[PDB]
RNA sequence: AUUCUGGUGUCCUAGGCGUAGAGGAACCACACCAAUCCAUCCCGAACUUGGUGGUUAAACUCUACUGCGGUGACGAUACUGUAGGGGAGGUCCUGCGGAAAAAUAGCUCGACGCCAGGAU
RNA sequence: AGGUAGACAGUUUCUAUGGGGCGUAGGCCUCCCAAAAGGUAACGGAGGCGUGCAAAGGUUUCCUCGGGCCGGACGGAGAUUGGCCCUCGAGUGCAAAGGCAGAAGGGAGCUUGACUGCAAGACCCACCCGUCGAGCAGGGACGAAAGUCGGCCUUAGUGAUCCGACGGUGCCGAGUGGAAGGGCCGUCGCUCAACGGAUAAAAGUUACUCUAGGGAUAACAGGCUGAUCUUCCCCAAGAGUUCACAUCGACGGGAAGGUUUGGCACCUCGAUGUCGGCUCUUCGCCACCUGGGGCUGUAGUAUGUUCCAAGGGUUGGGCUGUUCGCCCAUUAAAGCGGUACGUGAGCUGGGUUCAGAACGUCGUGAGACAGUUCGGUCCAUAUCCGGUGUGGGCGUUAGAGC
RNA sequence: ACGGUCCUAAGGUAGCGAAAUUCCUUGUCGGGUAAGUUCCGACCCGCACGAAAGGCGUAACGAUCUGGGCACUGUCUCGGAGAGAGGCUCGGUGAAAUAGACAUGUCUGUGAAGAUGCGGACUACCUGCACCUGGACAGAAAGACCCUAUGAAGCUU
RNA sequence: GACCAGGCCCGGGCGACUGUUUACCAAAAACACAGGUCUCCGCAAAGUCGUAAGACCAUGUAUGGGGGCUGACGCCUGCCC
RNA sequence: ACCCAGAGCUAGCUGGUUCUCCCCGAAAUGCGUUGAGGCGCAGCAGUUGACUGGACAUCUAGGGGUAAAGCACUGUUUCGGUGCGGGCCGCGAGAGCGGUACCAAAUCGAGGCAAACUCUGAAUACUAGAUAUGACCUAGGGGUCAAGGUCGGCCAGUGAGACGAUGGGGGAUAAGCUUCAUCGUCGAGAGGGAAACAGCCCGGAUCACCAGCUAAGGCCCCUAAAUGACCGCUCAGUGAUAAAGGAGGUAGGGGUGCAGAGACAGCCAGGAGGUUUGCCUAGAAGCAGCCACCCUUGAAAGAGUGCGUAAUAGCUCACUGAUCGAGCGCUCUUGCGCCGAAGAUGAACGGGGCUAAGCGGUCUGCCGAAGCUGUGGGAUGUAAAAAAACAU
């Protein structure tokens, strides 16, 4: 034959997963309303 | 075998074969050609079985031409043996192709006979070739 | 199988002598800084510059440099003083520098 | 202030040739002779010296045409900065940014400064 | 005091290297590779230098080459002489690159700046070294003058240090005056060519050998690669009475396989035993025979070709260490490969890698030579996995024998 | 066999010759055997025999090398039986080299490119004893080959 | 009749022969050998060992003594200074 | 030889070199070397002084001859036209010469190529100069911090590099090959994706939390998340693995030839006389090779595309009638498949399995790291000390 192969790191650069769909690489995150302002958490008032 | 004669140096490099072949792709002399596709390294051998095959179906009349000469050098070193130790001696003559270059010119058959004697000569060759009327 | 390998009669060289223009055109330069060293008069002398022994073009006086137009496919070398050179604090260097000291003059 | 001719540049082939015509009132050049100054690796061809009796023919100057020479786009295309992708067949494809050479349209038969002398 | 025995002694006997050796190279200059600043490696591709010139320098003035076409005695493609035409393709002492028009190219006149004392300032760089230099001082050269001249149109023509040598010089000169001897300035003496030069002065062999190291570095094995090998396929010129495609298939093209010969040097040099034979396996198919087929230039017999199929089988000797091979007698047939070219803690030791000895040869010699010959010590009580056997325990839901 | 010409100090005489020398090579021819890369005799293209590092012969002698025959047989076809000494079991005494830790499967994949230990599968109650050596790159000796060190030592001119 | 107690033949290479040799991998074709040849040495000899004295040679003297090479025996042993 | 001594000989060589936390953190290059696995100096670390302003970003100016392109120069090259000059033949045999089945300078026209060719000439890069206020406090004031070099002192390691992308050289445009140039990662870097897998993709681990959001990549089960959606494509277990070539496999697009004055495919029909044609007289006779490639009779027919013959004979196909009655014939282009495709202990997409749980296109949720957010704790530095931040 003559079809020198895929080994070593070259193996990992042919076949590594990826994506190359314009429609999957868009997306990222999902966008929500902030939320209103919230009390402190542990208001003290003692002792 | 259609080998230069005394060329200005010997041995040379091999660069590569970037870009389409813009300027062989008229056709000046035939009304039928034979087209390149995929670049390539064409020996003289090559060329000569091709030329010789194409024109055993010429027959009763029509002229042939040629549209490529090799010039390019190729050396391969002393067989079985380390690598360095400078160059060898060049063994045979190539041309250069790249894509969409006119290999062989044909004039004055039928259509008919044109057409199946190109696809000797496109069995011949290395790349996958194309029939081009225009001329 | 083990053949063997043929000398070459090759491999010999000199280190690049380091040719070509050391001060650029529309820059600075003194009386006797170094403009260009060519092997040939590629680039010509100008006004207000020296032409030495080896086409060596030097200027004789301050001032930026110069490559002019020969007239039939040539170039030449002249240097020109420049008349005022002005010098803004308005300017972000100029701003930056003075920050900077008044940095340094404060820690210490 | 304007236009010529004679000298000096900036600007160097948009500024050079060819073709066609035109200039001797001035300035400029070709024709007369050469003991001498001075000269010819020979020769007053040239250099030089002394004269003027011819001429705008050659050169030079000036006005035209694009025949050449020269310069030359826009658009595209090659190529490539950077971020990716396809092929085992050896190079190709994409986004983002820069962008030729060639070719052609077309542009050119100079421009402009100072001084000397002549004319309005 | 001069000669004269490796008889005897101390040493020396370079590095690069796609393992070493054999060769080739080792310093400097030009071009490319070099990727449009500079720089840049390879045992990458191309060439040069280790000078020449008293003028081929300096300056003052003058000149325009080369190649063609046409005319002209000998004279022709070419010597000299005239005209014409592109004009810098010529020349420039010597390789190349960059340069050079009334020139840096060619000629003439006069000369010596191929000069002393320097030097603002840059370039180039690890250091050592190298390079350009406006200008000033003196004393000249050439020109009417302005000016130009401290070698060459530019880049090669070269070696540091120590030491010695020659010319110049109250600078020192070991009580003081001298002198001997130094210093200082100008200069001379290296194929120190392995050319940043270890010494003024140095070659070989070891299978009689030893030590320190190295999988940084070869030979066996694997791995990558697949040029070579092995096996297929595309094309179809042609051979086959006629007919490319029964059977072969030129010129050419494309594949797989990893059995050959290589390339690489990735694991292993604090050791993984190298060929062939014996014993015992197993597996692959690219099928030698045996089963079943298509085509045939298949009358039948016996073939040829090729498709399916790897279940089984694939002798006994002569010669050689041989695998391989040839031959004899057979036979259904005498298949070809992988398994560390299966298997040495299973065997053998004929071959090949120790010491002895010889022949041819190479070597002045010691010694040497995939040249040849005769002789030459093959370890081991099985921990584990793994195998062939064979028990015991426990499990199987109350326990047992069949 | 016979001559021409060059170089050299001179160009191998006798003898022997494919040999302990011969690469090409299993030279070719004949003998020996059903068949003979070894053997014997002859040829001569002596890569690269040769006259006291002797040449060529030679009766005898050789734990000498190398071919062939007769006799003889388990060397072999192709094994089989039996006797002892072990091996095996019981009692007594009682070592060794080795050993990071070891709860120590097969397949293919992976990885310093040849895995009980990493991935996926497959297989597999726990534990002795007898036998067997394919693997643990099993043990043994800081490779004796190869190369390196401005290492060592012998020997030569 | 047990134990004990030659196997034999034919052809070739090398070395004549009995002999010696690598203790612990080599027993031979290797060394030695009788024989041959060359060369040195006249005695206070050459040679050898010692700084020297002196020792061996030799209590010997050329039919003897030291060294080089070859290796019984047969026939031989050429050309080149 | 041994034994003792010089003598702990030397060993640019190998091995080894022992408690803890915090801060910074390389190199594997150039140059020279009896040097190449050593050493020197530079380069790159730390530490401590001095000098100042840069850094990253955008925008101008400079000289480049590289990619590209080109044929005016230097070589190289094919075809045509003009054709000096050359090959061969012909003469009343020493003056004289003419033919010429012919190879071809030099120019012209068309047409290529070139690391060591350039009338041209990019992008980057290089050099220089210009312009811009990085995060926290009531458009500035005054604040707090982070943010780069040059020179020098003291004192290190390094000088075996590896792979990937690109530009090349060497090689066989073979190698997990080798050598340079620019950049990434490893080296010295954990975590997540890649079945396992230094070097690929994501991302830089101060420490705690049984909180949250996301990157790369994914959502049938092993095994976190959609047995989600709508529109297409495959029938091969493709989806894991390679070409030349083979092809009414299947789906889409454009263009192109005929066609209910009736095409296509079947189906009995027709498919002629000089043509034994001139030709090398052995025959080429529609069909070895030559040219001519007639015209008639006609619903149609070529002096012929193939079979069959020594050549004829004969069998077909071109075409046309007729039967017949609706969409069919021949190229171009893709998309996804099939064959081509065979190795040695045993299946090998990671397994089960899947007709989608595969591919293409689009839309939205979710999962997902030691990244980021939150909540607390430590240590540095900004000064000296504590609080307070900002960065680390």
């Amino acid at each position: 034959s003559s079809r020198p192969q895929k080994k070593g790191t070259a193996h990992h650069m042919k076949t590594r997963p990826k994506k190359t769909a314009r429609w999957d690489i868009k997306r990222g995150p999902a966008v929500y309303p902030p939320l209103p302002p919230l009390p402190a958490e542990w208001t003290i008032v003692s002792s | 075998m259609l080998s230069p004669k005394r060329t200005r140096f010997r041995k040379q490099h091999r660069g590569r074969m970037k870009g389409i072949s813009y300027r062989g792709n008229r056709i000046c002399f035939g009304r039928y050609a034979l087209q390149a596709l995929e670049p390539a390294w064409i020996t003289s051998r090559q060329i000569e079985a091709g030329r010789r095959a194409m024109t055993r179906n010429a027959r009763r009349g029509g002229k042939i031409w040629v549209r490529i000469f090799p010039d390019k050098p190729v050396t391969v070193r002393p067989a079985e043996t380390r690598m360095g130790s400078g160059k060898g001696s060049p063994e045979y003559w190539v041309a250069v192709v790249k894509p969409g270059r006119i290999l062989y010119e044909i004039s004055g058959v039928a259509e008919n006979i044109a057409r199946r004697a190109v696809a000797i000569a496109a069995s011949k060759m290395p790349i996958r070739t194309q029939f081009i009327i225009s001329g | 199988h083990k053949k063997g390998a043929g000398s070459t009669k090759n491999g010999r060289d000199s280190k690049g002598q380091r040719l070509g223009v050391k001060i650029y055109g529309d820059q600075v330069a003194k009386p006797g800084a170094i403009i260009i060293r060519q092997r040939g008069t590629k680039f010509h002398p100008g006004k207000n510059v020296g032409i030495g022994k080896d086409h060596t073009i030097f200027a004789l006086i301050d001032g930026l440099v110069k490559f002019e137009k020969y007239g039939p496919d040539k170039k030449k070398v002249s240097v020109y003083p420049r008349e005022i050179q002005p010098e803004n604090p308005n300017s972000y260097r100029a701003r930056k520098r003075e920050n900077f000291r008044l940095q340094r003059e404060k820690k210490k």
